[PDB]
């Protein structure tokens, strides 16, 4: 149930 | 937020438990940092309970629900520090740090301050100024309070005194200093620099 | 090795602005996202924002928004943050960290695993002054006896003293400075010196302020 892939990844690799 | 203690202490080869809270924290991950004065803090944990290359096995660290624990075995003083969790906020978005928990050793032996008073010197009396140099060294715990007397009064103004701050052998150092103008400084027979430390003083006294 | 190299301490006037610089070295620069997190004197970390280096992205925490603007040169595996509108609460340490996880669609773990030493930054309105230098002498502490060098009302630290142009290093306790409500510091240095030797061996302070390029060497004589 941990987050294994971090939001900030959407946010930062999306252009 | 995360909540995690101010301060612990524990005493050498005793265990140390942090525990650091937050809603947030059963779907995010978090990581613990331990931080020496004036250095770059340094990870311990990730990923919850994972340890780095080059990091002791006496720390590990645990979840349990909305907490997660750094437990550190075998406590020795070289783990006087600070220890910070870090996880991510309710928005999924922004990086948060714990308060930070401040882990002491017990054991150091209690010391009384070592004082050094001196008076102005003849230079800084011919550019007409006189400064009055109280030094404190040698002490333990960390807390001291300094009192300045002219001919058994006491002065409080043009006082200036530090923090106490921990010096090379763990023990602590403070400084203060009182500004005059020479003619105060010639117009009184003594000044005294008083330096109190568990209920005890230690008091020097120049005179001109 | 990972090494992360940031630029020399600033001072800076409430108004103004800073950019930092963090040089990264030892991995592929474009391969994972800088933090950056400040630390403020006594107080805990805080996270400012993060800068992905291969698509120039960046985020930052809700309160520096607006004031925070972090950049990167991939020609020189640097990364840059700027903060604006610099006030006293500005006055921190400012850490650079490479983050401990490399990021795609099936893994984002968002850490830091190695940290720059940090840059200091000081907010303040004084001006820069070197110090004047006066002999703290010695006086009457059994077979040793202290002599000092008193450093009076500079501005910005750091100084260095040392004594004897460093031959002498066993007795010496340089003081932390104090600052003074003028916004001036002074410090003292002392040293621990065998009693009989006052006479014999002379003793020098070389006092060190490299933000006003002075330096001044002070005899310290018993009277």
């Amino acid at each position: 149930k941990k987050q294994k892939v971090h939001a900030l990844f959407y946010k930062l690799d999306i252009v | 937020e995360l909540t995690q203690p101010p301060s612990m202490s524990v005493s050498p080869g005793q265990t140390a438990r942090i525990t650091c809270s937050a809603d947030v924290l059963p779907k995010q991950y978090a990581y613990w940092y331990q931080q020496k004065p004036g250095q770059a803090p340094l990870l311990l944990i990730y990923k919850d309970t994972e340890r780095p290359s080059g990091i002791p096995e006496r720390f590990s660290g645990s979840s349990s629900g909305t907490t997660v624990t750094l437990t550190i075995s075998g406590v020795q003083a070289e783990d006087e520090a600070d220890y910070y969790c870090q996880s991510t906020d309710s928005s999924d978005i922004y990086l948060v740090f714990g308060g930070g928990t401040k882990l002491t050793v017990l054991g150091q032996p209690k010391a009384a301050p070592s004082v050094t008073l001196f008076p102005p010197s003849s230079e800084e009396l011919q550019a007409n100024k006189a400064t009055l140099v109280c030094l404190i060294s040698d002490f333990y715990p960390g807390a001291v309070t300094v009192a300045w007397k002219a001919d058994s009064s006491p002065v409080k103004a043009g006082v200036e005194t530090t923090t106490p701050s921990k010096q090379s052998n763990n023990k602590y150092a403070a400084s203060s200093y009182l500004s005059l103008t020479p003619e105060q400084w010639k117009s009184h027979r003594s000044y005294s620099c008083q330096v109190t430390h568990e209920g005890s003083t230690v008091e020097k006294t120049v005179a001109p | 090795q990972v090494q992360l190299v940031q630029s020399g301490a600033e001072v800076k006037k409430p108004g103004a602005s800073v950019k930092l610089s963090c040089k990264a070295s030892g991995y592929t620069f474009t391969d994972y996202y800088i933090h950056w997190v400040r630390q403020a004197p006594g107080q805990g970390l805080e996270w400012m924002g993060i800068i992905n280096p291969r698509r120039d992205t960046t985020t930052y925490a809700q309160k520096f928004q607006g004031r925070v603007t972090m950049t990167r040169d991939t020609s020189t595996n640097t990364v840059y943050m700027e903060l604006s509108s610099l006030r006293s609460d500005d006055t921190a340490v400012y850490f650079c960290a490479k983050n401990v996880g490399f990021c795609n669609s099936d893994s984002c773990y968002v850490g830091m695993d190695v940290w720059g030493p940090g840059t200091t930054v000081t907010i303040s309105s004084a001006s820069t002054k070197g110090p004047s230098v006066f002999p703290l002498a010695p006086s009457s502490s059994g077979g040793t006896a202290a002599l000092g060098c008193l450093v009076k009302d500079y501005f910005p630290e750091p100084v260095t003293v040392s004594w004897n142009s460093g031959a002498l290093t066993s007795g010496v306790h340089t003081f932390p400075a104090v600052l003074q409500s003028s916004g001036l510091y002074s410090l003292s240095s002392v040293v621990t010196v065998p009693s009989s030797s006052l006479g014999t061996q002379t003793y020098i302070c070389n006092v060190n302020h490299k933000p006003s390029n002075t330096k001044v060497d002070k005899r310290v004589e018993p009277k």
